[PDB]
RNA sequence: CCAGCAUUCAGUUGGGCACUCUAAGGUGACUGCCGGUGACAAACCGGAGGAAGGUGGGGAUGACGUCAAAUCAUCAUGCCCCUUAUGACCUGGGCUACACACGUGCUACAAUGGACAGAACAAAGGGCAGCGAAACCGCGAGGUUAAGCCAAUCCCACAAAUCUGUUCUCAGUUCGGAUCGCAGUCUGCAACUCGACUGCGUGAAGCUGGAAUCGCUAGUAAUCGCGGAUCAGCAUGCCGCG
RNA sequence: AGGAAGAC
């Protein structure tokens, strides 16, 4: 039952894992009609088959907020902190193979007098 | 020529829609804030001052 | 004036029903840009304000759902 | 001033395909994606069996005759505004290739998107391409003009 | 009973929040934290000049906060008690 | 053909009947809805009997040269009645109301 | 918040804060360790628990002064006319005109699309002379009586671009939507001069634009929407958010 | 040792 947090882009995410035969679900919706955008699909299967703790734990995801993108950040930072919970004797492989970032790339606050916060409206003579 | 639209501001119109907005602490219309009845002038002088205690300078 | 018919002046609506109704008179001298012409008003002679003076003008039958307004434009161009 | 890099990693290390995984999962985003794949996929199968061969050879081939080896810029210099050929870093020949490639496709005009990538695929395939021939006009341009040094 | 308070100035209201629940803990009101409720925004934004340069702006926040107690049992007599206590004049408070 | 005019042959009835004068896709998309015809068909397979039934009730509407006619009695009875509206058709400037000076440039 | 539980199509409820969430005290990143340079100093480069290593990202913050830069349009001695008037009251007009030239933006010229049908992911603000749900009427903006809300409950709030199907097959076209006539909805005493929006029909120029020229370096350009402010009503303007 | 370029 190890539960994790991950957060994303303006997006949370909570996963809890348990001893499965090996079986992953987000919000109890599948695969074929949840799950568009094929980088999902290489995110929900990279970290569990670099890993050998595959066919072993299943896995509910509840999400809030956000975008696609950023949810599937989300999602590999809530995965990950699942995983450095779960079984921490090769979370230091993890960290040095990397993955544990949490990028604070979120939206640039909008300047006065600026157009989208770099872009001055225009320039002549 | 001030105070004789102000005379028309503290005096009620004929019509209703005639109404108009103006600060009235300081003496013009045109950018005239609603829900202080301010302006942008006698607004950041007196903010300066230091009254209407919801305000300071703002960033984020 | 969109669902509810014309929206007018009505003193001098009545002004001119009651000159109308009894006889035909001389020009009706008038400030008022507001009005709608209405249908039973055919064959008068208006004197509209143009901004600088009153400009005669007579009512044909063909003043169908138009307000009095297009008759005195206020710009001279060349 | 002063160049600086960095490193970012998107596939895995070992067990990972690089063209295959390419193909399958990487460097085509921002919607209009899934359709125009599985269209672009089936024009590289209908590739696959138009040519009497494994594809992928013929593909990188392509990319090597899309490819560019020199460029030439331009130097003031005198009253004449001359030209220096140079030798060119790795990256910047990766994305001049995939440059011209894209922008030439998009730009011949053909019937669709599927059909016509594919006919510049097939086009850089033989050596008689546009925008091959292209880059043997940079070529040409650059061992024209390499006596400047 | 619910009691909300919501003003500018988070520190006299923290310390009228411990203040509330100091006095409510000592009659024995059957008592519960006071919890944050998210603030209210308003940023304004003026010209910083007085005739020209309307690329010349100037912004000014006004944020103000709320929080909000619970009493679950009635207690009338502590409860007129802390109706007739006094309260600074920041502290803002609605029943 | 149907209006004494032509019609393209190769496209959907619900977009060539579009072509003639003053009727549309709207219209034809709710004259065709009731008629019956799937909004997919060409012209070089139809029948008779529907072809006649939407004669006249493209007869019956206000296609082929009556809303031309009726425009133009509308705007010259505006040109004798004159009334400002009028005496711009009559020079051409824009009649709605805009800024005459800036654009102004789909008409003149 | 529904994890851990029992329950129902509304997972609303009976029960509980561990998580996102709202937020006070903090914990925290400061040249803190190793190596090599640097006369051993200050500093530079490469490494480690780390969320970020060399001011983590952004805002606010703008020295002495220059341009007799801008504002007598908030206030104020300096002169000018008045006080039987350049000072006053109101009605109508004009600030929105138009042969033209320019500045800034919006919408496009399209099949990296248009049209139609279905599944979607939900940031930040505003609401009582208000926000206005459900339902009904309406080929439409809207109208009807109207539950809830003085607001983490109710409304705006039905986010689009996104993902699957059919069509168009390269055209001034199913592009593009401007002018024009008819008929309307709302606001307002009043929409002609001079408001917005809708249903029709009409369909214009335009097939990515010469000289030159503009913005842009860890969500940045570009696109897609969403709010808000002045205000009865009027966005492509401006501010803010994703 | 590596271009001709006026006036206010």
């Amino acid at each position: 039952q190890y539960y994790g947090t991950g957060r994303r882009k303006s997006s949370v995410a909570r996963v809890r894992l348990v001893p499965g035969e090996g079986r992953i679900v987000v919000n109890n919706r599948e695969i074929s009609e949840h799950i568009p955008s094929a980088a999902l699909i290489e995110d929900i299967k990279q970290p569990l088959t670099l890993t050998e703790t595959a066919g072993t734990y299943d896995v509910l995801v509840n999400v809030h907020g956000g975008g696609l993108s950023g949810q599937a950040g989300a999602i590999r930072h809530g995965i990950a902190r699942a995983l450095l919970e779960a079984d921490p004797e090769y979370r230091t492989t993890l960290k040095r193979a990397g993955l544990l970032t949490r990028d604070a790339r979120m939206k640039e606050r909008k300047k006065y007098g600026l157009k989208g916060a770099r872009r001055a409206p225009q320039f002549s003579k | 020529a001030k105070k004789s639209m102000i005379a028309k501001q503290q005096r009620t119109p004929k019509f209703k829609v005639q109404e108009y907005t103006r600060c009235e602490r300081c003496g013009r219309p045109h950018s005239v804030i609603r829900k202080f009845k301010l302006c942008r002038i006698c607004f950041r002088e007196l903010a300066y001052k230091g009254q209407i205690p919801g305000v300071k300078k703002a960033s984020w | 004036s969109l669902k509810k018919g014309p929206f007018v002046d009505g003193h001098l609506m009545t002004k001119i029903e009651k000159l109308n109704e009894t006889d035909k008179k001389q020009v009706v001298k008038t400030w008022s840009r507001r009005s709608t012409i209405f249908p039973q008003f055919i064959g008068h002679t208006i004197a509209v304000y143009d901004g600088r003076k009153h400009v005669p003008v007579f009512i044909s039958e063909d003043m169908v759902g138009h307000k009095l307004g297009e008759f005195a434009p206020t710009r001279t161009y060349k | 001033k002063g160049p600086v890099a960095k490193r970012d990693v998107l596939p895995d290390p070992i067990y990972n395909s690089k063209l295959v995984s390419r193909l399958i999962n990487k460097m085509m985003i921002d919607g209009k994606k899934g359709k125009s794949q599985t269209i672009l996929y089936k024009s590289f199968d209908i590739i696959k069996e138009r040519t009497g061969n494994d594809a992928m050879e013929v593909f990188e081939q392509a990319l090597k005759n899309i490819m560019p080896v020199l460029e030439v810029k331009a130097r003031r210099v005198g009253g004449a505004n001359y030209q220096v050929p140079v030798e060119v870093r790795p990256e910047r020949r990766t994305t001049l290739g995939l440059r011209w490639l894209v922008n030439y496709a998009r730009l011949r005009g053909e019937k669709t998107m599927e059909e016509r990538l594919a006919n510049e695929i097939l086009d850089a395939a033989n050596n008689t391409g546009a925008a091959v021939k292209k880059r043997e006009d940079t070529h040409k341009m650059a061992e024209a003009n390499k006596a400047f040094a | 009973i619910r009691i909300r308070l919501k003003a500018y100035d988070h520190r006299i209201l923290d310390q009228s929040a411990e203040k509330i629940v100091e006095t409510a803990k000592r009659s024995g009101a059957s008592v519960s934290g006071p919890i944050p409720l998210p603030t209210e925004k308003s940023v304004y934004t003026i010209l910083r000049a007085v005739h020209k340069y309307k690329d010349s702006r100037e912004q000014f926040e006004m944020r103000t906060h709320k929080r909000l107690i619970d009493i679950v049992n009635p207690t009338p007599q502590t409860v007129d008690a802390l109706m007739r206590l006094d309260l600074p004049s920041g502290v803002d408070i609605e029943i | 053909r149907i209006a004494g005019v032509d019609i393209p042959r190769d496209k959907r009835v619900v977009i060539s009947l579009t072509y003639i004068f003053g009727i549309g896709r709207t219209t034809a998309q709710q004259v065709l809805k009731e008629a019956g015809v799937s909004e997919d068909t060409r012209v070089r397979d139809l029948t008779e009997e529907e072809l006649g039934k939407i004669r006249d009730i493209i007869d019956k509407l206000k296609v082929e040269g009556d809303l031309r006619r009726e425009v133009s009695l509308n705007i010259k009875r505006l040109i004798e009645i004159g009334s400002y509206r009028g005496i711009r058709h009559r020079r051409g400037l824009p009649v709605r109301g805009q800024n005459s000076k800036n654009n102004a440039r789909t008409r003149k």
